[PDB]
């Protein structure tokens, strides 16, 4: 019901955003793809520049894009070793049925891959990555 | 014991260099067929689709990149095998087959493309291997992927009881057959077992006769999934008592006299 | 500037371009026609810096790109031509018809084989 049933047509469209300067805009969230290879921390480093956090995914439905991503690339899921679980950056838990966590290299990091893989990898090897910033 | 293995194939094809719209993605549990599917029509879930059957697409692109001027049929299957062994040790390997020939192949430990020493080998390979390096198509970081992901469903199907590995010990019978010259033939047969690996052999007095001094049944297929030996040895009438068939199989180990 | 579009409310904006991807396998007619039913075309390639998201598409989906044998070269939906240095076209299947893959590749295929696509909104 973008009228009161959905149709694309020039008076339901919107602007996306506020997002930095170029990057992609998709339902309410704002991401960036770095060729440059960094590891984890430097990952982070970069994108908490920009003001923005490594990817979080937190639905597929809002995040459908994901599935379109080739390659691997740094997320911003970390491991705590003390319980065995899986949190993001920003503290909050990875929710169930999101993710398949994938054992590749012992590490405490992942690299997110197309579609909704997390492939466990060592913090400190060398991998492109993907900035997230919330809209509002 | 004999390890658990899970193998992946994707198969595409082209008729005088037109790739067709086909790509057949199969799953095969310890050699026994699992998932079969034709493009995207999966049948044994949205696994099965997603990502799986993905890899037939990007096979499909991979042959439009092989160049070859003979007329006619072509295929190209790309192979993956993970191994779970007794000991917990693991095998992995990734192999490509152009008409049925290995060309190119991933090895785990050297983290590189190993090729066959055939020139037209080599040409096949640095094709595809040139067309995968321009497109970003399969990395380092993809082979060690695809391994981790192999391993992982063998692991998922191991622990749900799909594939459970039954012992099925053998029936053993001995029978004689009629004494030409003062002569008879015993024979020793081992019916109805799993696994494949088993001993049998004919004793004089205890001690195993010879390879040479006995006849030998092949290990055959004997249906619901098992096997079926015998061995025979050529005695003389009033020795059968100094006679014995030993079988072992699976640590079962049993020793059956000829019947009066 | 923070602002991107205007575009439909769920579909993936990039420097002003409005794009969405279909994962239901559809014939290049039918995935045209499901495009102009949302307001939009299959995929044009007309900038290698505007559109270098293309760079990181997985798999290959039908665009807008159609062989007319009668001119004898390449062109979009909207009788725009293939500008040249964009795409590198590729044989795969006999057809008249191009799939997209990474980077800026068209592969060409049969018109009737069913694909996913991508669709993007006609340039501003």
């Amino acid at each position: 019901s973008l009228f009161n049933q959905e149709v694309q047509i020039p008076l339901t469209e919107s602007y996306c955003g506020p997002c930095p300067k170029n990057w992609i805009c998709y339902k309410n969230n704002c991401y960036q793809f770095f060729d440059e290879s960094k590891n984890w921390y430097e990952s982070q480093a970069s994108c908490m520049s920009q003001n923005a956090s490594l990817l979080k995914v937190y639905s597929k439905e809002d995040q459908d894009l994901l599935k379109l991503v080739k390659s691997y690339h740094w997320m911003g899921l970390v491991h705590i070793p003390t319980n065995g679980s899986w949190q993001w950056e920003d503290g909050s838990i990875l929710s169930p049925n999101l993710l398949t966590i994938i054992e590749m290299q012992k590490g405490d990091c992942a690299l997110y891959a197309s579609s909704f893989k997390g492939y466990i990898e060592n913090c400190s090897t060398p991998n492109t990555y993907i900035c997230m910033q919330r809209t509002v | 014991m004999e390890p658990h293995s899970l193998r992946y194939d994707f198969t595409v094809l082209s008729w005088d260099g037109s790739v067709q719209s086909g790509f057949l993605t199969e799953v095969h549990l310890d050699g026994q067929p699992f998932i079969r599917c034709d493009r995207q029509k999966c049948r044994a879930w949205d696994r099965e689709t997603r990502d799986l059957t993905g890899n037939g697409k990007d096979l499909r692109m991979t042959l439009a990149h092989i160049k070859d001027q003979k007329e006619g049929l072509h295929s190209l299957q790309e192979i993956r095998v993970c191994e779970i062994h007794e000991d917990n040790s693991t095998r992995s390997s990734h192999h490509f087959y152009y008409d049925g020939e290995l060309f190119l192949s991933w090895n785990l430990e050297t983290k590189e493309f190993t090729m066959p020493q055939s020139s037209r080998a080599q040409t096949l390979a640095m094709n595809v291997r040139n067309f995968w390096k321009e497109d970003a198509m399969k990395t380092k970081t993809h082979f060690h992927a695809m391994r981790a992901d192999c391993l992982q469903e063998l692991r998922r199907y191991l622990k749900s009881g799909v594939i459970l590995r039954r012992t099925v010990p053998p029936m053993v019978n001995v029978t004689r057959s009629e004494a030409s010259e003062g002569n008879i033939t015993v024979t020793c047969r081992a019916s109805g077992f799993y696994p494949w690996n088993i001993t049998l052999s004919w004793r004089q007095d205890g001690v195993s006769l010879s390879h040479d001094t006995q006849q030998w049944g092949d290990v055959l297929p004997d249906g619901n999934g098992t096997y079926q030996t015998w061995v025979a040895t050529r005695i003389c009438q009033g020795e059968e008592q100094r006679f014995t068939c030993y079988m072992e199989h699976s640590g079962n180990h049993s020793t059956h006299p000829v019947p009066s």
